[PDB]
RNA sequence: CGCAAGACGGACCAGAGCGAAAGCAUUUGCCAAGAAUGUUUUCAUUAAUCAAGAACGAAAGUCGGAGGUUCGAAGACGAUCAGAUACCGUCGUAGUUCCGACCAUAAACGAUGCCGACCGGCGAUGCGGCGGCGUUAUUCCCAUGACCCGCCGGGCAGCUUCCGGGAAACCAAAGUCUUUGGGUUCCGGGGGGAGUAUGGUUGCAAAGCUGAAACUUAAAGGAAUUGACGGAAGGGCACCACC
RNA sequence: CCCAUGAACGAGGAAUUCCCAGUAAGUGCGGGUCAUAAGCUUGCGUUGAUUAAGUCCCUGCCCUUUGUACACACCGCCCGU
RNA sequence: UAUUGGAUAGGAACAGCUGUACUGGGCAGUUACAGCAGUCGUAUGGUAACACAUGCGGCGUUCCGAAAUACCAUGCCUUGAUA
């Protein structure tokens, strides 16, 4: 099984219960065409990298 | 503890020889061990296979049911069984502010292949029409449906089972209805949408080899 | 496991009956006939929670084991046949259809012609619920 | 009290009376 | 008082219509009363369509849609936020939002 | 892949049609009926509304026969819960279906009697008739079918007006009303006690129709206004809130 | 002020308070009270962080619709054995 | 090159009531605790039997394998005490 990366290309606001999950449009580093939407815990500026432990799950948008 | 997928022999299923594509694909059945024979095992199977899989460059919204009537040793000889229109095109044609006109007939060929043909047809908005609702009155529907029954029984009673499938591969029946029923009320999406073989005569392999030769 | 097929200009086609209801997901794979089957893996064989047999996580594990199993016997393309609960119940495919279909192709499978074959009743029998329905 | 249920209680009262008055016949 | 001129339904010269069931509940609602939708939705909307039409056999395959007509009772259509409470004057508007 | 039996008539299906109302939707045939329309046809007041009386009257329910798959009063259990003989879930009997009798009620609603007269527009819609550029099919042109632009009549309705009315909400009728009178049937008289008691009558039953009084009580009520409130929606905000 | 005595208490259950930068927290010093006098209160400096730049999920607040049999206004009103 | 394998380590749902903390307040459940109901052993009184009293002490419970549990509803009511 792989552990993959993804760079933050655009921020999409803030979700969760208490307003804690940042919804983010991430771009993969295998294909620079393949994008998914991801929920992130913790402070995120636009143009940093995340470690995806499963590269399959795509989150519920709004 | 045993391995079930060792006793599985593959057979290349072949469409009848009135098509452009012959090999449909592979089917597996168990090896002929003891009582249960393989040559009686894969002999009752239907393959719902689209027209894009059978003709050169056709439409993908018409599926043919094909039954295997013979196993010639690593070769199935598939006979014409039925025909169906896909969920997609059938559900795309049915829209509000127009009249849907269905017909059915129970008619046999020159050989004893008793079929059941279903027709559908929808009313057209004219190329300058301003009025929205665009319906047909009951005596206009009854005359269209009467001619739908007439053309279906006409163009199936004349000829045998090859010549009616070759009338369904290009939809020569549905275009006769769309042009014949113009001077009652102009129709736009007219299809023989389902054909359902009811009765079938005693099997002769000599004349299945005509459909596979 | 035994296939005499050359890997030159062939895709050998199975048929994937994906029945995504609102409490489970079936990723059933057959031959072209439908009769002889290869592999079916459900959402409830991947989680130990009756809650999450529905889940979109479990439905992608079902397709990952289906695609692992289908490669060993040697079926490399799929005719998808999507399905809901149907009858006088809901025609909406459940919340783990798009997980079981995403995860199929990305496990090295080839997608053929697709169709939504939910059993639509032309004039059904009386629906379970009663006149005033389900009062939550 | 809902008028249906009030009407249902006056209905059972009158079955009780018709029953208990068919005794004195 | 009388809230709506038509009594929140679309029968004017009948007396009786055929009732139908809801989808989420099975509340047996008259056909002309019910809040009806007809959604024509892609089977795989936009997230998978790249990862499906690139792992398909066929050359430029257009993916088949999912046509379903959904009937709602008034009670649920509000809870599912399909319809809203509207201002007494805004109630009269018949045009749908685009 | 078949097979079997019993219900149901999807999408098309509409602020569309028909019917006295209840109500009525798969194809084809048979049976008898009806509205509107058109008419230089016919009889010549034959009409309108109607105590008593009569026909039809959803669902549930009752009786006898056939049938039973779905659903499902009662019932059994599993959940939930402070208890839950409820809501949720798994089963289920009568019933739900057909035939032949019964009962006669519903928020049986437009909470709005029927027949007739008059009084503003506007765009649609259904049915019949009439007239008129052209497009389209029957090609072999006319009459006809499908569109287009108006007209007339009857009909389900819309939008819109300081007509006018109304306690307002609202209503081209709920108008033409202290400037009160076209004809006529039913029916109300503060809230309860009460559609109760008792007589009579109807029904196999359940119950229906007619139906008081003693006694009690200063309000019950209709429409609109403002505020408060919501286990109502939309938009914001606070470390005396959370993350 | 001195000497002797050397108790519970091993980071505190359910619950719960204050707080986002020289901030919290630690450690002192002034003022008031004061014949005597700071485990208090009000001010001052010193050493100096963690985490957040958010949401309406809890608790509450302000607008707009909406519903109401509430007006000593939901700690309201009210039903039956 | 570690599958295993008892056991004590260690987690859990189970209740006999007041009190405190959940509330603007009340009754319910709910948790943690202490006291004593129950309880076990004990010295005496008493007797042919013996089942209790007295005063003095000890006192959860069953589970036997892990525990990352959504834990919803976090229930209903609200002075005659003066407009």
């Amino acid at each position: 099984q792989p552990i993959k990366l993804a760079r933050v290309t655009k921020v999409l606001g803030r979700t969760g219960s208490q307003g804690q999950c940042t919804q983010v449009r991430v771009e993969f580093m295998d294909d620079t065409s393949r994008s998914i939407i991801r929920n992130v815990k913790g402070p995120v500026r636009e143009g940093d990298v995340l470690t995806l432990l499963e590269s399959e799950r795509e989150a519920r948008r709004l | 503890v045993v391995d079930p997928f060792s006793k599985k022999d593959w057979y290349d299923v072949k469409a009848p020889a009135m098509f452009n594509i012959r090999n449909i694909g592979k089917t597996l059945v168990t090896r002929t061990q003891g009582t249960k024979i393989a040559s009686d095992g894969l002999k009752g199977r239907v393959f719902e296979v689209s027209l894009a899989d059978l003709q050169n460059d056709e439409v993908a919204f018409r599926k043919f049911k094909l039954i295997t009537e013979d196993v010639q040793g690593k070769n199935c000889l598939t006979n014409f069984h039925g025909m169906d229109l896909t969920r997609d095109k059938m559900c795309s044609m049915v829209k509000k502010w127009q009249t849907m006109i269905e017909a059915h007939v129970d008619v046999k060929t020159t050989d004893g292949y008793l079929l059941r043909l279903f027709c559908v047809g929808f009313t057209k908005k004219r190329n300058n029409q301003i009025r929205k609702t665009s319906y047909a009155q009951h005596q206009q529907v009854r005359q269209i449906r009467k001619k739908m029954m007439e053309i279906m029984t006409r163009e199936v009673q004349t000829n045998d089972l090859k010549e009616v499938v070759n009338k369904l591969i290009p939809d020569s029946i549905g275009k006769d209805i769309e042009k014949a029923c113009q001077s009652i009320y102009p129709l736009h999406d007219v299809f023989v949408r389902k054909v359902k073989m009811l009765k079938k005569p005693k099997f002769e392999l000599g004349k299945l080899m005509e459909l596979h030769g | 496991s035994l296939g005499p097929q050359v890997a030159e200009g062939e895709n050998v086609f199975g048929v994937c009956h994906i029945f995504a209801s609102f409490n489970d997901t079936f990723v059933h794979v057959t031959d072209l006939s439908g009769k002889e089957t290869i592999c079916r893996v459900t959402g409830g064989m991947k989680v130990k929670a009756d809650r999450d047999e529905s889940s979109p996580y479990a439905a992608m594990l079902a397709a990952q084991d289906v695609a692992q199993r289908c490669k060993e016997l040697g079926i490399t393309a799929l005719h998808i046949k999507l399905r809901a609960t149907g009858g006088n119940r809901t025609k909406t495919p459940g919340p783990g259809a798009q997980s079981a279909l995403r995860a199929l192709a990305r496990s090295g499978m080839k997608i053929g012609r697709i169709e939504d074959v939910t059993p639509i009743p032309s004039d059904s029998t009386r629906r379970k619920g009663g006149r005033r329905g389900r009062r939550l | 009290m809902r008028a249906k249920w009030r009407k249902k209680r006056m209905r059972r009262l009158k079955r009780k009376r018709r029953k208990m008055r068919q005794r004195s016949k | 008082t009388k809230k709506r001129r038509n009594n929140g339904r679309a029968k004017k010269g009948r007396g009786h219509v055929q009732p139908i069931r809801c989808t989420n509940c099975a509340c047996c609602v008259p056909k002309d009363k019910a809040i009806k939708k007809f959604v024509i939705r892609n089977i795989v909307e936009a997230a998978a369509v790249r990862d499906i039409s690139e792992v398909s056999v066929f050359d430029a395959y257009v993916l088949p849609k999912l046509y379903v007509k959904l009937h709602y009772c008034v009670s649920c259509a509000i809870h599912s936020k399909v319809v809203r409470n509207r201002s007494r004057e805004a109630r009269k508007d018949r045009t749908p939002p685009p």
